[PDB]
């Protein structure tokens, strides 16, 4: 399927901010190395009382419609990078766009641009979105994607780890991700359009993240899954993403049930202390955490590079523990909690440890345990590092 | 560094 | 004598170490140069760095429990001070390790061979004083014209010239020439000196003096340039290279003249330059008090914009490198620019607009005015 | 590009 050409050349007047912002967002999804050179262009189709800007690269698709004073309908394809780099510098004045055969004339204020028209006849029609599996608030959706994306793998050689698994079960959604050494799992409530829906797709972490920032503040985002591709839909913006082929491990079983030890401490405090101690670590490889008697003793380094240590008070419960973690991984997790205090759950030094937001129910923990893992909206499991 | 799986 | 033991203020120590580390060598061949020297004496801590070409030193107030010298890793020390909590900073040397305690944070670093560390260069006598902000501004206005190719090291420097109460900075890359002039105070106005300082090193050396203060320049004769301010001392090894005689390059009279708004002209050049092949060329057409910018081709896309200009003389069509053009415009630091052309194949004089250009009726040849700053950009051949 | 020096 290709774009259908009519009998009229596109002529339209636009608002600089609307057209420039639309071209900007639609430009972000352009391919660096186009599978087909045609894909490098942006599609402009004006109809009735609206203008559509579209981009598509056989994997990701982005389409947005904006108000437009249409003088003559039509469709045209032009270089996306030139369109974005031009629309960015256009004066804050009405944008006259007028196609005339092999050339498209973009005149704004005193500036006049003439750009060659591409082979619009060979531009693949972008995919359509499959129904509406439900609606999620934009802010919370983006936050969840943020809290999970940090765990996604970033090695293209390891595609099975680069994906974020989206699980749908009724009015609740569960996002998850892992890089084989850390696991992030978020859960949020949404408005599904069918009561007993059971779905489980895998979306590229980065693409779902960009689609996360897609959606202005205070809006909503409609999701449209199909068996396949996914459909993110934030009001006038309508984007789609092809699903990921690899399989995602069953993270449910990996979540610990109880904890031999638990530790609640302030997020900012612990983060700053970690960053200080990790300065002397070798290529940010390890931080030695020592929990004992309501006091965390952080240390790192050696006489080779330099040894740093920092003590912090902490609400600790259980037998004294000596565990070591990756500094980057630890701070990565602490940044996603978005809570004042963090709660830790340690089984053994060589087994994973839980990092979940701390609640009022952690103001006191009586007994020596083992303690039962509490239900949380977001959890960040992290695999430790072997000590000497 | 240990692993969660594999 | 003994091992250093001192207590210092966090912001004082972090500021001193931060500025001193800015001069540290990226990857020195003599690893000792990668260190920072901490010297505690009487009631002061002297932090310093030196790499045989650039030197940074500063003394801050301190509580010297015991005097001593110690050499530590500048990178690691800087990264530590940068993250130290806003708390008193205790420093205590013991054996071959340095203890840096800040509240609950406790760092322990290895010491470096203090004996192998060379002494810093002695700054010459004060040759003259300049306002720090103005000095940095002038250096910036001329740096844009300096070359960036180590194969031609003579173009990589800034020509500093002193003659009485006047200073003249110059820089060229063989296609542009920036010349700035400024007044300075000197107790010995009989001095006539001319040195060449690496452009980048001169800018970073200008950072020695913060805005709102003075800078004292001390020129030696191996020759080096010394900068002093608010207790900070800096030295830059002079660049051994002959500088081109630049004064005859500047034109004496202009066959054409123009006066435009710097901001609007920059915005227009950046708009029209988007379609030029790799930002290589931009065409200007002057006639009837209207500038017509045009760039690009029919194969890539063409751009054109028309701005009202105060143009005088015979109509002119001349091409420039949009980058060099915007670079010069960014340094004029004035509301309006006044251009001064001869032919499309000869230099053009970008300078701040004066009172006499506004009312420049006639057809020339107009005489070259006088100004504190000139940016002489060589044009590009037109098809 | 013309050269300033000559
Ligand atoms: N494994
Ligand atoms: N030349």
């Amino acid at each position: 399927a290709t774009t259908t050409v009519g009998l009229t050349d596109l002529k339209v007047r636009l608002v600089r901010d609307d057209f420039a912002d639309a071209v900007a967002w639609v430009a972000r999804s352009l391919p660096s190395r186009p599978t087909v050179p045609v894909l490098a262009g942006v599609l402009l189709t004006g109809s009735d009382d609206g203008l559509t800007i579209s981009s598509f690269d056989y994997e990701v698709s982005a389409e947005v419609q904006i108000p437009a004073e249409i003088a003559a309908p039509g469709t045209v394809l032009v270089s996306g990078r030139l369109l974005s780099e031009i629309t960015r510098a256009l004066p804050n004045k009405p944008v006259d766009l007028s196609v005339e055969g092999t050339r498209v004339s973009l005149t704004c204020g005193s500036a006049r641009f003439s750009l060659p028209t591409m082979a619009v006849e060979d531009y693949p029609a972008l995919p359509e979105l499959p129904a509406e599996t439900g609606s999620v608030p934009a802010d919370l959706f983006a936050e969840a994607i943020g809290q999970v994306a940090v765990a996604a793998g970033r090695d293209d050689t390891l595609p099975m780890l680069t994906g974020i698994r989206v699980e749908i079960s009724g009015d609740r959604m569960v996002l998850a991700a892992t890089d084989r050494f850390r696991l992030a799992v978020r859960e949020l409530t949404w408005t599904t359009k069918t009561p007993d829906v059971e779905a489980a797709v895998l979306v590229p972490a980065k693409t779902l993240a960009e689609a996360a920032k897609t959606g202005l503040d205070g809006s909503e985002v409609q999701l449209a899954l199909g068996a396949g591709l996914l459909g993110i839909r934030s009001e006038g913006k309508r984007s789609t993403t092809r699903l990921l082929d690899a399989e995602f491990p069953k993270f449910r079983q990996l979540l610990p049930t109880e904890h031999t030890a638990m530790a609640t401490i302030g997020v900012g405090e612990l983060t700053e202390a970690i960053k200080r101690v990790a300065l002397v670590a070798d290529r940010g490889a390890q931080v030695r955490m020592e929990f004992a008697d309501d006091v965390l003793h952080l240390s790192a380094g050696a006489d080779d590079v330099g040894r740093a240590e920092e003590d912090l008070p902490v609400s600790f419960s259980g037998e004294p523990l000596t565990i070591a973690f990756n500094p980057g991984y630890l701070t990565d997790g602490l940044g996603a909690l978005h809570s004042e205090r963090v709660t830790f759950g340690f089984t053994t030094p060589s087994k994973p440890a839980v990092l979940r937001p701390a609640t009022e129910a952690d103001a006191a923990l009586n007994g020596n345990g083992p303690f039962p893992a509490a239900e949380t909206d977001y959890v960040y499991l992290l695999m430790p590092v072997r000590l000497p | 560094q240990f692993d969660l799986f594999g």
